[PDB]
Formats: structure tokens, C-alpha cells, sequence
């Protein structure tokens, strides 16, 4: 009966993500306490949906949220959070900061990135980038092309209206077909990395010669089997290493659940942000649990209010939760978790990838501390 | 016929400042009906929740459009509320890429000028330093031309780089003979990256820069004396000119009988005919306006839409007149269309007029 | 032809005489881009009122 409520905020879409997180409150759910979701979905990209939402949650009195955000909406969630004491745990890309109250289970790309763009000792190459998802990364590239001597031709691929499409992304490759550029990297969500490597089969620009780094946490969540006999160069980044048991027993789970009751989930792989969710889920879980074997009391026990309440006085719990949230440290999905002090993850390590003939296969690994390792 | 007050809310970002000084002078000059009867908070532009707080106080309290100020971390909250609500926004302030029609920008766009200035001068490889406050839009505008023109730019946020940060390339920059840079921010952070840049560029020869901004004759300037810098930006405002300066005479008696006004300041003096402008279009056409005072909520779901606000919209946006920044007229989409910006130069207090662009003709020049 | 598609082998340097009397009667367009040239023939001639 011990019901600690928590918020969850759903993006419109994320139908394997809920089925995830659905899948991990069983699998980590306990007869100490039951962590009671309250579930929002709604258009991530809309301020004034997400403070809804937000609001909406807080004065039910939920003990933490567990959601996404988008570029356009991750200040309302930072600022909120951060004012109202009220913790956000979410798999959407880290903060451009230190902002508090913000768990972000999604380990930063941008190292492992540079790093393996020094080993294939790149100095000229064509960066695709999308506005839509952001500019972060390429920034952390642009910053570093001159100590690293690189010469970055940096295309927007973010406004495309799908009615084109088809045009448009060809038209950019017989474009690239300018300054030779045959060295590529992508940096787009896994659906905009499906269309444009559809367009690049396409036009024939998969064969050998041409090398394209997949900038993003999911290598082997798209469909790479496509692009594996042209002869080009694919590299890409991974997190959840299927290798590992607890990934091999959790999917042995996943491919079996009825579709019906799990959409999304009767699979082989499963998309690096539904493994963060489910892996959120078991973070969101322990802290709670902790907080309960050090007997640190954090029960509400007047009403949340309005979010719109002034002056804003946070409650004096939401500091403890966020603590504890932020000292746990477990194994899941996505690896070892663990945070520091601002809620990004450390001690983290990021699988490197090259398509083969016989498929992807890794060829090393991304360390916070050992950077960039071959494997053998 | 329609009310005889038309109460008009304001978002400003001081208690005192040139832009309330021009609001303020502009309203006591009207004359007709409906009087205009200014409601205004002091806010910070860039929290979303004070903003919020502000435009639903101000929504709620009946007014019949809201005139004020906006940084990039509130434009969104304000096109939304603004789309969703139905009341118009007339702001000076940097216009944004993607907006709404119920947002009025005061504020003529400057990227395309800017290519152009570029495109003149032949530019090829150059620093372009920028706001992170505004201008996250121009730049990829800016990355995007480079593409096609082949053109070598570096990028620099003035938010996040350090004293050594510029240090450091202005270290690169000065390797090779003419150094070229672009500035692209408004005229507080302009000045106080000024002085940052005249220190660090010694004797200026071989220095070109290039200020994003429409007040080139607002900036210290002084702060070139015996720079070999060339200097080149925009002007909006001509004060010489016969509309401009038989206002400038106007307010200059105004405040003797009882400063050299920047560009925000003329947009807000501009701001305010238009919307004087907008409601007495109203009264001619004979449409008959009337709100809540009866603190008509904010929030709902869904929004419900002022009925009323897409009649004072449309004449918002029709409106077409001559002010203290040349023609004030509006595209459908809301931002200001059919004007000229004037291309100024400067290398030892040389004060010459390169020429002028517009939307038509693009740049013209003027042994 | 899907699989020559699938192999890469519809590039330039290619070349594929497709021996029956209905050129057009197939989906060509997917191979049109590759570079390879394709020649065929044709009886039923649509420019024919
Ligand atoms: C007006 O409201 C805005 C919130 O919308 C406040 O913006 C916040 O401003 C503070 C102070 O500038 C920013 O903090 C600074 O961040 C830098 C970079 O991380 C950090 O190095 C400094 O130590 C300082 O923390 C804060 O990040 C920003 N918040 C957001 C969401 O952007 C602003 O401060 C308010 N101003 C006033 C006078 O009330
Ligand atoms: C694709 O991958 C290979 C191996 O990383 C790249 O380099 C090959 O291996 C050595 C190391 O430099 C080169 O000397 C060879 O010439 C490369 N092999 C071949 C057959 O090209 C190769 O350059 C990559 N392709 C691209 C376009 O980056
Ligand atoms: C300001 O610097 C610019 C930069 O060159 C000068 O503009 C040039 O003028 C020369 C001489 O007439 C022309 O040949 C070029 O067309 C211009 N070049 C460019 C690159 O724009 C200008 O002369 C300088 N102003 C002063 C007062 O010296
Ligand atoms: C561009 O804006 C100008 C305002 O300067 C318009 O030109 C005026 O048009 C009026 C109305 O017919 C004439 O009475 C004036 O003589 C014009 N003035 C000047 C200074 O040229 C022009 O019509 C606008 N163009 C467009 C396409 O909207
Ligand atoms: C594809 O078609 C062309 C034209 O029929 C072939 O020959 C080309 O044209 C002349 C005529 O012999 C040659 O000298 C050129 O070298 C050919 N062009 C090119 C760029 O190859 C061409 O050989 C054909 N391809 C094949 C594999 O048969
Ligand atoms: C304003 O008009 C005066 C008229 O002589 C002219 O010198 C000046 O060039 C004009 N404006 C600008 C912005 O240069």
C-alpha cells in the first residue's frame, strides 16, 4: 500500500518508450513500495503544453517526474524543476549547463564522437546536421576544428518539408558532388538516419570510398542490413551492448510480450531511448528505496499547490530526493549508471561501431577517462 | 461608436529607460479617438513565468494588444500565447525567424542586408561573433551561404567565450594581413565588446569590421579615434531628414520647454503610431471593439481565442506610414516590408555613405 | 534488376541489353540513376495516335 506517486511525460509518439517503462515498473516493482505513474502524453515541443503538464503534475503532488523534453521546451522543464525543487528524470539529450534537479540518464556523445573522428584521422569532412534536434555537437566540433586541424562543411538538414524529401536530400549529395566530399557524418534522430541513407543507396554514394559516422547512441537501432554490401565505410556509437546478460535476459523478455499489449515491443533491439526508460525506471526505483533504508522521511504532507503559486517556496524535501536520485548507482540496459553532483552520467562507457559484411560489429570503446580504445 | 479608451498593455524590461521616454512622448502627441491608455509592468523579458504571469495579468485586465520587449528564451512562450490568444505583440525587438501574424515587429530584418554587404566586399574567410541571445537563426543563414559561396567563417558566441577566449583569435586572426570580422548583436553588448576588441587590435590596420546593427550612429565611436579600423554598419535613421527631424524638433522643444534618440527608441516612438495607426482604421471601417474587464482567465484548454483580435490584427498589419524610420508598412507574415537600410562606412572619423539596400534592388552604392 | 541494385552493379561501367519486345513494360525508373547504360526494345510505340 505504500504508494509513492511520480509523473511521467510522454512525447505523442513514444509508443516503445511507454511500453519500456511500462515493462521496467514490473520488473523492478517491490513489495516495499509501488511507484504509482501518472501519465501525460502530449506535443513535447509546446512550452505551453509541457508547463501544463508540469503544473498538472505538481499539484497532484507527484515525488519526482519521469519525462522527455525538446530544445524548444527543455528551459520550461529546467526552470521549473530547478525553482520548484521538483526532479526530472528523463532519457532526452543532457543540458547545455549544470542545471540541478535534472536526471539525465543519456550519457554525453560528444567526446566518443571527436575522439573517433581523430582516429580515422578525418581533416576534411561534410557534417549533417539537424536544427530540429539541435546544435550542440557540431558546436563541440566547429570549437574544436582548428586545435585539430579539420576543415568541416556543415549542411542543415533540419527543415526539410517531406513533401520533397526525395529532392532535397539528393539534391545535397549531388551538391557534396562539389568539393569531393566522400567523409560524412550524420548526427539525426534514427528516422531522419533511415531517409537519408535511403537517398544515399539511392544515389549510389554507399559504395567504397565514402565513409559516413552515424552520430547518435543507437547504432543498431535503424536498419543498417541496406547499406552493408555497398562497400562503404559505417561507423556509429552504441549503449546497449546486447552481449551483456542482463541485456540478453531482458530481451529474451522484450521479443516475447504480445504487441498488443506492448507496441513497440516484439523485437530483437530496442531503441537506446526505450533502454534508458526502462533503465530510469530502476534508478527512480532505488533512490526511493534508499531514501527509506536511511529513514529520511519525505512524505508530503500538505497539499503541492499551484505551480503558479507566489512567492515560489520549494519544499524542503526535493533537495533529498534529488541527492538520492543523483547517488545511485546500478547497473542496467545502458551499462554501469552512475551520476555526478548536476545529474550527468559518469563512469559510462560508449560502444564503437563499423558495419561488416557479416553486420555490425564492435571495434572498441569510449571511456570518460580512457577515451578512445581499440578493442582485441 | 467604439470605445472611447483603448487600454494597451506593455512589457518593458526597466523602470527607466530612452524606449519609455519615446512610448511616452509619442502617446501625449495624439490627438483623436480612441485615446490610448498605456498599462504597463516592469518585467524581465526573459523569464517565461514572469512573462506568462505579465500577459495573462495584462489579458485578463482587458487590454486590447500588448506593446513591449522579448529575448530569445521568451519568444516562444510569446508567439504561443499570442497564436493562441488571439492579442498582438508590437515589439522593437529582434525578429525571429518563424513567428505569427499576431506578432507586429517593429524591427526591419538585417540578414539579407548583411550577405549582401558581404557578397560587396568579396569576404571569403572571416570571424562572424553573434549573440546567442538572438541570433541562433542568422547564423545557420549565415553557415548556409557559406556553403554555396565557399566561404570560410568562424563561428563565435558572445555569451560563452572569455576575455582570453577572444584573446586567443584575435591571436589567429592577426597571422594573416587584413582581418575580417562581422558583429552581430545589439548596442549594450555591441558597446561593451567594443572596447574588448579596440584593446586587443593594437594600431587596427588591416582590421575590416562589419556591426550587425541599424544603429551605426548610436555606437561610441570614440573608441576608434586613430584606429586604422574599417569600419562599416547600418543606419535606419536619418535625422535630417524632413519627417525624422521635424520630430526630432518636436520632442527636443518638448524637453527644453519643460540625447540623440537610439533605433529602439524611434521603433517604439514608430511602435505607438502604429498602433494609434491601426485602431482609427478601426473606427473608419466602423467595427465595433469591447473586452472583459471582468478578468476574463488565461489558461484553459483549450485556448479561447479573443474574437475580436484577428479585426485589430488585420489593421495592425495594414498599416502604412511614414515615422521616424522611414516607411512603416508590414508583410502578411508580420514583419516589416518596403524599407531601405542605409550602408554607412568609417576609418578615422570617415563618416561616408557606401549607399543603400532594400528588399528590390538589394545593394546599391552611393603616377 | 533488384539485385543487381542491391550489389551496386547498376553504375557506370555497366551495361544490360534487356532482350525481350516490352522495354517499358517494367519499373526502369529504379535503375535510371545508377549510371549503368540499359537498352531494350520496343514494339508498342505510345507516341502512336
Ligand atoms: C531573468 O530571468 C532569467 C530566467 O529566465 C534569469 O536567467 C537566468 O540567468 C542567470 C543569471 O544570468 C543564469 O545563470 C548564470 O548562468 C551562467 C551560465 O551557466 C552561470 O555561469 C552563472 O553562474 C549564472 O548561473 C541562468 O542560467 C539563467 N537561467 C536560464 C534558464 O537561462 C535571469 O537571471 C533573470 N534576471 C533577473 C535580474 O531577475
Ligand atoms: C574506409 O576504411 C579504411 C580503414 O579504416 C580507410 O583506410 C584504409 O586503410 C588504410 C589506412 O589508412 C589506407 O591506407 C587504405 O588505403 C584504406 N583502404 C582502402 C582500400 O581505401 C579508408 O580510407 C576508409 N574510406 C574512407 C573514404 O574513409
Ligand atoms: C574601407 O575598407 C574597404 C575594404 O576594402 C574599402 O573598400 C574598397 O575600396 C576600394 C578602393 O576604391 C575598392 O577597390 C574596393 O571595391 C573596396 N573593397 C572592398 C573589399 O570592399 C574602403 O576604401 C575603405 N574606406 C576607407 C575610407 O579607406
Ligand atoms: C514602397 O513603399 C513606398 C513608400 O516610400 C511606396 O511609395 C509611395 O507610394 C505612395 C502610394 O501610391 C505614393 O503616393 C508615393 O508617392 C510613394 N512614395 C515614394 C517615396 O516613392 C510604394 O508604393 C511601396 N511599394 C510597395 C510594393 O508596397
Ligand atoms: C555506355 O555507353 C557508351 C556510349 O555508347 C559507351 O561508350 C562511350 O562512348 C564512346 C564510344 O566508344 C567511348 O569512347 C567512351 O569511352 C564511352 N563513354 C564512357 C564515359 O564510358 C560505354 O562504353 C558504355 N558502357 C559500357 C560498359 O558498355
Ligand atoms: C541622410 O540624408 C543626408 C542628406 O544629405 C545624407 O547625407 C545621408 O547620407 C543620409 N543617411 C545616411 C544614413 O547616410
Amino acid at each position: 500500500s505504500n504508494s509513492i506517486q511520480i509523473g511521467g511525460l510522454f512525447p505523442r509518439g513514444a509508443d516503445q518508450e511507454y511500453s519500456a517503462f511500462r515493462v521496467g515498473m514490473v520488473q523492478f516493482s517491490t513489495s516495499e513500495f509501488r511507484l504509482t505513474p501518472h501519465i501525460d502524453n502530449l506535443e513535447v515541443a509546446n512550452s505551453f503544453a509541457v508547463t501544463n503538464a508540469f503544473c498538472s503534475q505538481f499539484s497532484r503532488g507527484v515525488y519526482a517526474i519521469f519525462g522527455f523534453y525538446d530544445k524548444k521546451s527543455v528551459n520550461t522543464i529546467t526552470s521549473f524543476c530547478g525553482t520548484l525543487h521538483v526532479s526530472f528524470i528523463t532519457p532526452s539529450f543532457p543540458t547545455d549547463g549544470t542545471h540541478p534537479f535534472v536526471i539525465q540518464m543519456r550519457p554525453d556523445l560528444k567526446g566518443a564522437l571527436l575522439s573517433l573522428i581523430e582516429y580515422y584521422q578525418w581533416d576534411k569532412f561534410a557534417y549533417l546536421y539537424d536544427s530540429d534536434r539541435g546544435l550542440s555537437t557540431l558546436q563541440a566540433v566547429l570549437d574544436s576544428a582548428a586545435e585539430k586541424k579539420w576543415q568541416v562543411t556543415a549542411i542543415n538538414v533540419g527543415n526539410i518539408n517531406n513533401d520533397k524529401k526525395d529532392e532535397t536530400y539528393r539534391s545535397l549529395f549531388q551538391d557534396l558532388e562539389l568539393k569531393k566530399e566522400r567523409r560524412v557524418i550524420l548526427d539525426c534522430e534514427r528516422d531522419k538516419v533511415n531517409d537519408i541513407v535511403d537517398q544515399v543507396i539511392t544515389i549510389g554514394k554507399h559504395v567504397k570510398g565514402y565513409h559516413y559516422i552515424i552520430a547518435n547512441l543507437g547504432f543498431t537501432d535503424g536498419d543498417l542490413l541496406k547499406i552493408q554490401f555497398g562497400g562503404a565505410n559505417v561507423s556509429g556509437f552504441q549503449i546497449v551492448d546486447y552481449d551483456d546478460s542482463l541485456v540478453s535476459k531482458f530481451i529474451e523478455r522484450w521479443s516475447t510480450l504480445e504487441e498488443k499489449e506492448y507496441p513497440g515491443a516484439h523485437t530483437a533491439t530496442i531503441k537506446y531511448t526505450s533502454a534508458l526508460t526502462y533503465d530510469a525506471v530502476q534508478v527512480m526505483t532505488e533512490a526511493f528505496r534508499n531514501l527509506r533504508k536511511q529513514r529520511i522521511e519525505i512524505s508530503r504532507r500538505g497539499n503541492a499547490g499551484d505551480c503558479l503559486a507566489n512567492p515560489a517556496v520549494p519544499w524542503g524535501q526535493g533537495v533529498e530526493i534529488e541527492r538520492a536520485l543523483k547517488q545511485v548507482q546500478v547497473e542496467g540496459l545502458s551499462g554501469n549508471i552512475k551520476f555526478d553532483q548536476n545529474g550527468k552520467r559518469i563512469n559510462y562507457t560508449i560502444n564503437i561501431m563499423e558495419l561488416k559484411t557479416n553486420g555490425p560489429r564492435k571495434i572498441g570503446y569510449w571511456s570518460e577517462v580512457d577515451k578512445m580504445v581499440v578493442t582485441l | 461608436n467604439f470605445p472611447n479608451n483603448i487600454q494597451i498593455g506593455g512589457l518593458f524590461p526597466n523602470q527607466q529607460s530612452q524606449e519609455h521616454a519615446a512610448f511616452r512622448f509619442a502617446l501625449s502627441q495624439l490627438t483623436e479617438p480612441p485615446k490610448l491608455l498605456p498599462q504597463i509592468d516592469i518585467v524581465n523579458i526573459s523569464d517565461s513565468f514572469e512573462m506568462t504571469y505579465r500577459f495573462c495579468s495584462q489579458f485578463s485586465k482587458g487590454v486590447y494588444a500588448i506593446f513591449g520587449f522579448y529575448e530569445r528564451r521568451t519568444v516562444n512562450m510569446l508567439t504561443s500565447f499570442c497564436g493562441a490568444l488571439h492579442v498582438c505583440f508590437i515589439t522593437p525587438s529582434f525578429p525571429v525567424d518563424t513567428s505569427n501574424q499576431f506578432v507586429l515587429q517593429l524591427r526591419p530584418e538585417l540578414q539579407e542586408a548583411l550577405i549582401s554587404i558581404i557578397d560587396h566586399y568579396k569576404w571569403q574567410t572571416f570571424v562572424y561573433i553573434y549573440d546567442a541571445d538572438r541570433g541562433l537563426s542568422v547564423l545557420q543563414r549565415v553557415l548556409d551561404t557559406a556553403a554555396e559561396k565557399n566561404w570560410q567563417v568562424t563561428a563565435v558566441n558572445i555569451l560563452t567565450t572569455t576575455e582570453e577566449g577572444y584573446r586567443m583569435l584575435f591571436q589567429d586572426l592577426e597571422k594573416k594581413k587584413e582581418r575580417l570580422v562581422v558583429v552581430d548583436c545589439e548596442s549594450e553588448r555591441l558597446n561593451a565588446i567594443l572596447g574588448q576588441i579596440v584593446k586587443l587590435e593594437k594600431n587596427g590596420i588591416g582590421y575590416h569590421y562589419i556591426l550587425a546593427n541599424l544603429g551605426f550612429m548610436d555606437i561610441d565611436l570614440n573608441k576608434f579615434k586613430e584606429s586604422g579600423a574599417n569600419v562599416t554598419g547600418f543606419q535606419l535613421v536619418n535625422y535630417t531628414d524632413t519627417i525624422p527631424a521635424r520630430i526630432m524638433q518636436q520632442w527636443r522643444t518638448s524637453d527644453s520647454r519643460d540625447k540623440r534618440p537610439k533605433y529602439t527608441s524611434a521603433l517604439t516612438y514608430d511602435g505607438v503610431k502604429v498602433m494609434a495607426e491601426a485602431f482609427q482604421s478601426l473606427r473608419r471601417q466602423r467595427i465595433d471593439i469591447s473586452r472583459r474587464g471582468n478578468a476574463g482567465d488565461c489558461l484553459a484548454n483549450p485556448a479561447v481565442p479573443w474574437g475580436q483580435g484577428i479585426d485589430i490584427q488585420r489593421a495592425l498589419q495594414q498599416v502604412r506610414f511614414e515615422g521616424l524610420t522611414g516607411n512603416v508598412q508590414f508583410n502578411e507574415k508580420g514583419r516589416r516590408t518596403n524599407y531601405t537600410l542605409h550602408v554607412i562606412e568609417m576609418k578615422h572619423d570617415g563618416i561616408r555613405k557606401i549607399g543603400y539596400w532594400n528588399e528590390d534592388d538589394k545593394f546599391v552604392p552611393a603616377y
